[PDB]
C-alpha cells in the first residue's frame, strides 16, 4: 500500500528530526560562544517493588485489550490475578515496607 | 522474509556473549549483568519461534522468561547489597569460604 | 482449553496451597504471629494433601494445553507436599531462635511447594519452565534465609547465579525445541519427524540445553559441584526441602518430558543420559568418603542416588516397570532424606545466632540423644541399600529395570557405587555409636516425624508390597 | 512525479509541522507561564543567549552521562508526543502500540533524572535525584493502569480506536478515577509543582538547562494532549473544526496546570510515597475490575 | 523490514560485545540499554509488537532502572573495579572465550540444519496475546503472579537494612 | 556578519537573570524590590549576573569569591551601597573596602540603602554597556562608556530652586 508507507516515513522523519534536533541543539551550544552519607535501603526496596508491579502489570495490559474475547472467564482468572496483586499489597503496607515515615 | 536460522542465530551469539560475561567478570554485579543477557537471549530466542510458526506462545514464553528475568534481578541485587553491606566489596573469589 | 468445574477439580492441591498462600500473607500482614502462620502453612498443606483423594475421584485428565492430572500427578504431588510439611515442621525449632522475621519462611515453602504441585501436573514445556522457577526462587530465598551467617549469604549466592544460568540455558533449550517442533506440548516434541529423521539436530541441541539446566537441579555430573556447598551453607530444614522435594518434582518432570516425547528415545539422548548416570553415580560416591562434614555427605549422597535414578530414568522406553521402579525409589529416597536431614535439623535446632556454628557433631551421638542415633543410623543404612530397609528396594527395582534392559555399564556402575556408599554411610553410623566428650512439642513434632520415617523405612524395608502397590495404582495417561 | 510521492511528501510535511508546532508551543507556554506568574523577542532572545553561553561540562564528572540526561529528557517526551492524533488525517504513526509507546517512553524518560543524579556528583544532589527518582517510580507503577480502563473500553490500544469509541460520550465520565489517577500520575512523572522537588538541575549550565527546561514543557504539552484525546474525546466536537478543539482542549489543560502548580502547596515526601502506594494503585487495578465487569455486563 | 532486523541485530551485538567487556558500571548499563532497544527493534520487525513493547517497558524501563539504582546505591568511585582490569588480561578471558566460542560454533551447526521457510513478519498483535494468555495459557499467569510474589518476599526479605 | 554581533548582544541584553548575593540592609531593599509596587520584573552555574549587595566581611569574602568562580562567562557584576562599592561607613579591621578588591565590578550604584529605582537604572546602564561591547562569536574589549557624570551635568548643574524642607 501507499498510506502506511507514508506514515512509516513521517515517523522515521519524525524521529530523526526530532533527535537530529536535540543533538545539533547540544552541538549548537558547545559550539557557539567564548571560553575563559549512607544511602538507605528502601530506594532500593522501592525500586523492586515497581519492578515487580510493573510486570504484574503488564500482564493487565495483555488482559485490558482483549477482555470481551475472555468473557467472564478471563474476568474470572484476572480478579484472581488482582486480588493476589492486591494481597501482596497490602502485606508490604502492612509489614511497613512501604511506609517512609519513622 | 527473514530466516529463521539467522534469528537464531542471533539469539545464540547474545546467549553466548553473555555467559562469557557471567564467566570471565569476578564483579558480582557484571555476573548478575551477564546472566540477564543471557535470559533476554532465550527470550529473543523464544520470540524468533514465536514469530517464525506465527502463534502466539512465542510472546507468552516471552512475558514468562521477562517475569523470571525481573524477579531474578531484583533477588540478585538485594543478595548483592547485602554482601556489600558486611563484606563492603563484591569480588566473588573471596565468597569461597565453603569447599572440599 | 477451556476449564469445567470437573477440571477445578483436578486443579484442587494447587488451588489450596495458592489459597494458603494468600491466607497466610494475609495473617502476616494483620499481625507477625509465629504459631498462627505456621498453623495455617501446614493445615493448607494437609489440606491439598487429603484433596488428593478428591482429585482421584475425579479421574485423569487435562486441565489446560498445560496441566495434565493423573495418578502420576497424584503420587508426586503427594511426595510434593509430605516433604513440604516435614520442611515447616523441622523449620518451626530452627525458626524458635531466628531473631528476625519467621514467617516469610512459611510462605516461600508454600510457594515452594506450589512450583512443585505444578512440576507434578506438568504437560507442556511453558508450565514445566515455570514448576522449575517457582521452584528454585523461593530456594533463593530460603537458601539465604540466615543472610547474617556467612555461609549461608555464600550459600544463597552461589545458588541464586547458578540457578539463574542454568534456567537461562533450558530457555535457551526449550527455545531451540520449539523452534524445531512448533508445539510446546510434550507430546509434539519430534512429532512431525519420522523414519528415523529424529536425530534432527536443532531437536537435539535443544534438549542438550534443557538437559544442561535439568541436570543442575537434579545435581548430576557435571553440574554437581554446587550441591555440597549449597546444602551445607543453607538452613537445615532448607537442606531437607532441598534435597527432597525440588529432586522428587524436577525428576517427575523429567521422566513426564521423556516419557511423553517422541524424541525420548533417541539413541543419541539415552547414550548422553547413560553417560551422565554413570558418571554421577561414580562420582557422587567417590567424593563422599573423606566428607567429615555430614551436609556435605549427603549432598554427595544426593548425587549418586539421583544416578540410580537416571539409570532408572534410561530404561524407560525400553522397560514397562521403569515408572513403578522411580516411584518406589522416589518414596525411599523421600524418607531416607527427611530422616537424616531432620536428624540433623533437630540437633542444629534453635538457631544458636548468626556468629556461631551450625555443625551437627555426630561422633558419640548416642549417649545423649538414643532414639535420634537409632533414626540416623538406619536413615544411614536406608541410604547404603542394605536390606531390611526401603533404600535397597528401590536400589532392586534399579537393578532390576537395568538388567532387563541390558544397560551393563549402568548395572556395574550402581554396584561399584553402592559398596562406596557402605563404607562411607556405615563409618557415619559407627561414628554414631562411637563415645564423646527441646523441651517443647514441636521439637517433639519434627521427632515424631523422624521416627514415623525410620518405621516407615524399616516396614516398608521388610515388607514392601503396599507401597508397590500404591505405586503400580498411580499409572499415567499412556 | 507521482501523486503516491506527493502524499508521501504531504505526510513527511504533516510531522514536521507537528513537531516544529509542539516544541514552538513548549517554549511559548513556557515563556506564558513565566509571564502569567509582546515576549516573542524576549523568547528569542534568551535562546541566543542560551546558545551562546559558555558550555561548561564539569571536570569531576562523566562526559557522556551528563550530555545524555537532557537529551532524554527532551527526546522521550517528544517521542511521546509522536503518537497523538490532532485531527482525521494528521497523525504522525498509527501505530497498533500507541498508549503502550507512551508507557515506553516513559519508562526511557526515568533516567533523564537517574543520569542527571549521577552526573552531579555531589551527596545532596544525588540524595535528592534517589528521592526524585523513587517518587516517579512510585508514580508510574500506576501510570498504564489508569489508562487500561481507556484501553478497555476501547478494546485496542491504537488511539483513533479510542477517540471513536469516546464518539457517543467522552471517556471522563465512565473512566473517571482513571482520569484522575492519569492526571496524577503524569504531573508527578513529568515532574510538575506539587511534586518538583522531594536538586538535580544544579551544575547544569546554559543549552543543558535550556533542555531541561523546554523538554519538561515539551512533557507538559504531551501530557496535556493525551489527556485530551484518552478522557475527553480527541478531535471530537459539534460544531467547530476538530483541529480547533483540540487545540482548545489542549490549552485549556495546560492552563489547569498553571493553575495547579499556582494553587497547591506541597506534600510532604512521606506523604507522597504513601499516597502513591496506597490509594491511586489500588484505585487504578478496581477501576479496571469495574470496567471489564461493565463491559461484559452490558454485551449480553 | 529485514534491514531493520539486520541493522538492530549488529547494533545489539556490538553492544552486548561492549557490555561484557567495559570496566565502567555505569557505561555496561548504558550500553545494555542500547542492547535492549536493539533487541526491541528486532522484535518490532518480526510483528512481536507486544514483545517489543514490554522489551522498551520492562526490561530497558524496570530492570535496567533497579540495576542503575544499586550502581548508585554503590557508590562505586573507583571501589576496587576500576583498578584491576583482570579481566583483558588473555590469561583469565582467553579460555572462556574459547570454551563459548566452541559453544557457539555448535549451536550454530545445530541451526543451519533445520528447515526454513522464512518468517513473514505478521504482526501479532497484544490482543492475541492477551487471548491465548488468559485462555489456555491462565494457570501460567496465576503461578506467574505467585513467582512475583515469591521474588518480591525474597528480596524484602534479603535487601533489608535495620 | 556585523548585524550578527547586534543580534547576539541584543539577547544578552534582553535576558539577563540577576543572582543577588546580598548580605545585609541593601539585600533586603532588593527583596523589597521583587513586589509589584516596584515591578522589577536560581543557581550561580546559569546566572550572568552577580548583584553584590551589602557589606563585604572578611569572612564572607571567600564566599563571594567562589560564587563568583562558580559562574560562567559571559558574567557581569552590579555593586549596590557603599559597602560593596567601598566598604561605606566601615572603615573597620573586620571588613573588606570594597568588593572590586577581589571581583571585577562592571556597574556601581551609590546609596546606602539604594531604592530599588536605582537598581532598575543600574540594569539600564549595564544593558547599554553589554550592547555596546562585543566579544567573540565562538571559541573581550569591554566599551569605554562615557560616565554618567558628565553626560548628567548639564541637567544637574541647570537646576536652581527645588522644593523646601519645610513642606511635604
Ligand atoms: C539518544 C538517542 C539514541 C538513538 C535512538 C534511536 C534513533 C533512531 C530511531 C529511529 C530510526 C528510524 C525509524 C525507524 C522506523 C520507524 C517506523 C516503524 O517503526 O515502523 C514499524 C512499526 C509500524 O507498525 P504499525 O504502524 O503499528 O502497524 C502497521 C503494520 N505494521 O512501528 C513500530 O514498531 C513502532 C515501535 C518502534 C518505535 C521506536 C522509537 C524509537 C525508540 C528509541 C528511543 C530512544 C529514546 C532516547 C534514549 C533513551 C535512553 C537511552
Ligand atoms: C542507529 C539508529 C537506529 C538504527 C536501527 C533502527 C532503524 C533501522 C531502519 C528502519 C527503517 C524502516 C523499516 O525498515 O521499516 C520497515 C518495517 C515497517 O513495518 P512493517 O509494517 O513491517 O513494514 C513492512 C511492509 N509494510 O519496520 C519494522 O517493522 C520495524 C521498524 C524498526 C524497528 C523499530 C525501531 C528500532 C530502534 C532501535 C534503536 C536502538 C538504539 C540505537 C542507538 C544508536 C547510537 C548507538
Ligand atoms: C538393620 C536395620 C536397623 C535396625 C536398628 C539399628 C539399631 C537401632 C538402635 C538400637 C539400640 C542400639 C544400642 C547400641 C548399644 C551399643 C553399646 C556398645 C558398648 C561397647
Ligand atoms: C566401574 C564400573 C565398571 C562396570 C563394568 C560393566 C561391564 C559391562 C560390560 C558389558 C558388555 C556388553 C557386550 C554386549
Ligand atoms: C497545542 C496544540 C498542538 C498541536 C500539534 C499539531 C498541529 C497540527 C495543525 C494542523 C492544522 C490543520 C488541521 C486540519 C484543518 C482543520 C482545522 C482548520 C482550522 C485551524
Ligand atoms: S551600603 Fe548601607 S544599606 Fe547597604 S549594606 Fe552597607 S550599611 Fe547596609
Amino acid at each position: 500500500s501507499t498510506e502506511v508507507i507514508a506514515h512509516h516515513w513521517a515517523f522515521a522523519i519524525f524521529l530523526i528530526v526530532a533527535i537530529g534536533l536535540c543533538c545539533l541543539m547540544l552541538v549548537g551550544g558547545w559550539f557557539l560562544g567564548g571560553r575563559a552519607l549512607r544511602l538507605s535501603a528502601k530506594f532500593y526496596l522501592v525500586a523492586m517493588f515497581f519492578v515487580i508491579f510493573d510486570v504484574e502489570a503488564l500482564y493487565l495490559f495483555a488482559w485490558s485489550t482483549s477482555i470481551r474475547e475472555s468473557g467472564w472467564v478471563g474476568f474470572v482468572e484476572a480478579a484472581i490475578f488482582i486480588f493476589v496483586l492486591l494481597a501482596g499489597l497490602v502485606y508490604l503496607v502492612r509489614i511497613g515496607a512501604l511506609d517512609w515515615t519513622p | 522474509m527473514i530466516p529463521l536460522q539467522h534469528g537464531l542465530i542471533l539469539a545464540a551469539i547474545l546467549f553466548v556473549l553473555g555467559l562469557t560475561g557471567l564467566v570471565i567478570r569476578r564483579n558480582l554485579l557484571f555476573m548478575l549483568i551477564g546472566l540477564e543477557i543471557m535470559i533476554n537471549a532465550s527470550a529473543l530466542a523464544f520470540v524468533v519461534a514465536g514469530s517464525y510458526w506465527g502463534q502466539t506462545d512465542g510472546q507468552v514464553m516471552y512475558i514468562l522468561a521477562i517475569s523470571l528475568a525481573a524477579a531474578e534481578a531484583s533477588i540478585g541485587l538485594a543478595l548483592l547489597l547485602q554482601l556489600h553491606r558486611r563484606r563492603q566489596n563484591l569480588n566473588i573469589d573471596s565468597v569461597s569460604e565453603m569447599r572440599g | 482449553m477451556t476449564i469445567t468445574p470437573q477440571n477445578l477439580i483436578a486443579l484442587l492441591p494447587l488451588l489450596i496451597v495458592g489459597l494458603t498462600v494468600v491466607v497466610v500473607m494475609l495473617s502476616i500482614a494483620w499481625r507477625r504471629n509465629h504459631f498462627l502462620n505456621a498453623t495455617l502453612s501446614v493445615i493448607g498443606l494437609n489440606a491439598a494433601l487429603v484433596s488428593l483423594w478428591f482429585v482421584g475421584q475425579a479421574g485423569a485428565m487435562d486441565v489446560t494445553p498445560l496441566m495434565r492430572v493423573d495418578g502420576f500427578a497424584m503420587l508426586y504431588t503427594g511426595l510434593v507436599l509430605l516433604a513440604s510439611l516435614a520442611t515447616c515442621t523441622f523449620a518451626y525449632p530452627w525458626l524458635e531462635g531466628y531473631n528476625d522475621n519467621k514467617d516469610e519462611f512459611y510462605l516461600l515453602v508454600l510457594i515452594a511447594a506450589l512450583g512443585g504441585i505444578l512440576l507434578a501436573n506438568a504437560n507442556h514445556l511453558a508450565s514445566l519452565f515455570l514448576g522449575i522457577e517457582l521452584i528454585s526462587l523461593p530456594l533463593f530465598g530460603l537458601v539465604g534465609y540466615a543472610f547474617r551467617q556467612k555461609r549461608s549469604l555464600e550459600a544463597s549466592i552461589k545458588y541464586t547465579i547458578l540457578s539463574a544460568a542454568a534456567s537461562s540455558f533450558l530457555l535457551f533449550g526449550m527455545a531451540l525445541v520449539y523452534a524445531q517442533s512448533g508445539d510446546l506440548s510434550f507430546v509434539a516434541l519430534g512429532k512431525n519427524l519420522g523414519d528415523g529423521m529424529l536425530n534432527e539436530p536443532l531437536l537435539l541441541a535443544g534438549f542438550g540445553l534443557m538437559i544442561v539446566g535439568l541436570g543442575f537441579k537434579l545435581s548430576l555430573v557435571p553440574f554437581h559441584l554446587w550441591t555440597p556447598d549449597v546444602y551445607q551453607g543453607a538452613p537445615a530444614p532448607v537442606s531437607t526441602f532441598l534435597a527432597t522435594a525440588s529432586k522428587i518434582a524436577i525428576f517427575g518432570v523429567v521422566m513426564r518430558l521423556f516419557l511423553y516425547a517422541p524424541v525420548g528415545d533417541s539413541e543419541a539422548i539415552r547414550v548422553v543420559l547413560a553417560i551422565i548416570a554413570f558418571a554421577s553415580i561414580i562420582f557422587g560416591n567417590l567424593m563422599a568418603l573423606s566428607q567429615t562434614n555430614i551436609k556435605r555427605l549427603l549432598g554427595y549422597s544426593s548425587i549418586s542416588h539421583l544416578g540410580y535414578l537416571l539409570v532408572a530414568l534410561i530404561a524407560l522406553q525400553t522397560g514397562e516397570m521403569s515408572m513403578e521402579a522411580v516411584g518406589v525409589y522416589l518414596a525411599g529416597y523421600l524418607f531416607s532424606s527427611l530422616g537424616a536431614f531432620g536428624v540433623v535439623s533437630l540437633m542444629s535446632s534453635p538457631y544458636r545466632g548468626p556468629d556461631a556454628d551450625s555443625l551437627f557433631s555426630y561422633r558419640g551421638l548416642f549417649w545423649h540423644r538414643p532414639i535420634l542415633a537409632a533414626v540416623m543410623t538406619v536413615m544411614m543404612l536406608s541410604l547404603a541399600g542394605i536390606p531390611m530397609t526401603l533404600g535397597f528396594i528401590g536400589k532392586f527395582y534399579v537393578l532390576a529395570v537395568g538388567v532387563q534392559a541390558h544397560l551393563w555399564w549402568l548395572v556395574g556402575a550402581v554396584v561399584v557405587g553402592s559398596a562406596i556408599g557402605l563404607y562411607y554411610y556405615l563409618r557415619v553410623a559407627v561414628s554414631l555409636y562411637l563415645h564423646a566428650p527441646p523441651s517443647n512439642w514441636q521439637y517433639s513434632a519434627g521427632g515424631i516425624v523422624v521416627l514415623i520415617s525410620a518405621l516407615l523405612v524399616l516396614v516398608l524395608g521388610v515388607w514392601p508390597q503396599p507401597l508397590i502397590s500404591i505405586v503400580r495404582l498411580a499409572m499415567p495417561l499412556m | 512525479i507521482s501523486p503516491e510521492l506527493i502524499e508521501i511528501l504531504l505526510t513527511i510535511l504533516k510531522a514536521v509541522v507537528i513537531l516544529l508546532v509542539v516544541v514552538t508551543c513548549g517554549a511559548f507556554m513556557s515563556f506564558g507561564e513565566r509571564r502569567l506568574l509582546g515576549g516573542s523577542l524576549q523568547l528569542v532572545a534568551d535562546m541566543i543567549k542560551m546558545f551562546f553561553k559558555e558550555d561548561w561540562i564539569p571536570k569531576f564528572s562523566d562526559r557522556v552521562i551528563f550530555t545524555l540526561a537532557p537529551m532524554i529528557a527532551f527526546t522521550s517526551l517528544l517521542l511521546a508526543f509522536a503518537i497523538v492524533p490532532v485531527s482525521p488525517g494528521w497523525v504522525v504513526a498509527d501505530l497498533n502500540i500507541g498508549i503502550l509507546f507512551f508507557l515506553m517512553m516513559a519508562g526511557l524518560a526515568v533516567y533523564a533524572v537517574l543520569f542527571a543524579g549521577w552526573s552531579s556528583n555531589n551527596k545532596y544532589s544525588l540524595l535528592g535525584a534517589m528521592r526524585a527518582s523513587a517518587q516517579t517510580l512510585s508514580y508510574e507503577v500506576f501510570l498504564g493502569l489508569s489508562l487500561m480502563g481507556v484501553v478497555a473500553q476501547a478494546g485496542s490500544f491504537n488511539m483513533t480506536d479510542i477517540v471513536n469509541s469516546q464518539a457517543h460520550v467522552w471517556n471522563v465520565i465512565p473512566q473517571f478515577f482513571g482520569f484522575i489517577t492519569f492526571a496524577i500520575a503524569g504531573v508527578a512523572v513529568c515532574h510538575r509543582h506539587p511534586f518538583d522537588q522531594p536538586g538535580y538541575h544544579i551544575e547544569y549550565s546554559g543549552m543543558k538547562f535550556g533542555l531541561f527546561f523546554v523538554g519538561e514543557y515539551i512533557g507538559i504539552v504531551t501530557i496535556s494532549a493525551l489527556m485530551v484525546t484518552l478522557f475527553f474525546g480527541g478531535w471530537q466536537g459539534p460544531l467547530l473544526p476538530p483541529f480547533i478543539w483540540f487545540a482548545l482542549k489542549t490549552a485549556f489543560f495546560m492552563m489547569m496546570f498553571i493553575l495547579i502548580r499556582a494553587s497547591l502547596p506541597r506534600p510532604r515526601y512521606d506523604q507522597v510515597m504513601s499516597f502513591g502506594w496506597k490509594i491511586c494503585l489500588p484505585l487504578t487495578l478496581i477501576n479496571l475490575l469495574v470496567t471489564a465487569a461493565v463491559i461484559l455486563w452490558q454485551a449480553q | 523490514m529485514e534491514f531493520a532486523f539486520y541493522i538492530c541485530g549488529l547494533i545489539a551485538i556490538l553492544a552486548t560485545l561492549r557490555v561484557i567487556t567495559h570496566t565502567n558500571p555505569v557505561h555496561a548499563l548504558l550500553y545494555l540499554i542500547i542492547s535492549l532497544l536493539a533487541i526491541s527493534g528486532v522484535f518490532f520487525s518480526l510483528g512481536a509488537y507486544f514483545a517489543g513493547a514490554l522489551e522498551i517497558i520492562v526490561y530497558a524501563g524496570a530492570i535496567m532502572v533497579l540495576f542503575v539504582f544499586v550502581v548508585m546505591m554503590l557508590n562505586l568511585g573507583g571501589s576496587e573495579i576500576e583498578q584491576e582490569r583482570q579481566w583483558l588480561k588473555p590469561q583469565v578471558w582467553i579460555g572462556p572465550a574459547i570454551l563459548s566460542a566452541i559453544m557457539l560454533v555448535v549451536i550454530v551447526y545445530a541451526i543451519l540444519g533445520v528447515n526454513d521457510q522464512g518468517i513473514d513478519g505478521t504482526p501479532i498483535s497484544a490482543k492475541a496475546v492477551g487471548i491465548t494468555l488468559f485462555g489456555p495459557y491462565v494457570l501460567a499467569v496465576e503461578l506467574a503472579s505467585m513467582l512475583l510474589l515469591a521474588g518480591l518476599v525474597v528480596a524484602f526479605h534479603v535487601g533489608r537494612e535495620e | 556578519m556585523g548585524k550578527l554581533n547586534d543580534m547576539v548582544n541584543w539577547g544578552r541584553k534582553n535576558s539577563i537573570w540577576p543572582y543577588n548575593f546580598g548580605l545585609s540592609c541593601c539585600y533586603v531593599e532588593m527583596v523589597t524590590s521583587f513586589t509589584a509596587v516596584h515591578d522589577v520584573a536560581a543557581s550561580p552555574r546559569q546566572a550572568d549576573l552577580m548583584v553584590v549587595a551589602g557589606t563585604c566581611f572578611t569572612k564572607m569574602a571567600p564566599v563571594i569569591q567562589r560564587l563568583y568562580d562558580q559562574m560562567l562567562e559571559p558574567k557581569w557584576v552590579i555593586s549596590m551601597g557603599a559597602c560593596a562599592n567601598s566598604g561605606g561607613m566601615y572603615d573597620i579591621y573586620s571588613v573588606v573596602q570594597g568588593v572590586d578588591k577581589f571581583i571585577p565590578v562592571d556597574v556601581y550604584i551609590p546609596g546606602c540603602p539604594p531604592r530599588p529605582e536605582a537598581y532598575m537604572q543600574a540594569l539600564m546602564l549595564l544593558q547599554e554597556s553589554i550592547g555596546k561591547e562585543r566579544r567573540p562569536l565562538s571559541w573581550v574589549y569591554r566599551a569605554n562608556m562615557q560616565s554618567e557624570r558628565e553626560r548628567k551635568r548639564g541637567e544637574r548643574i541647570a537646576v536652581t530652586n527645588l522644593r523646601t524642607p519645610d513642606e511635604i
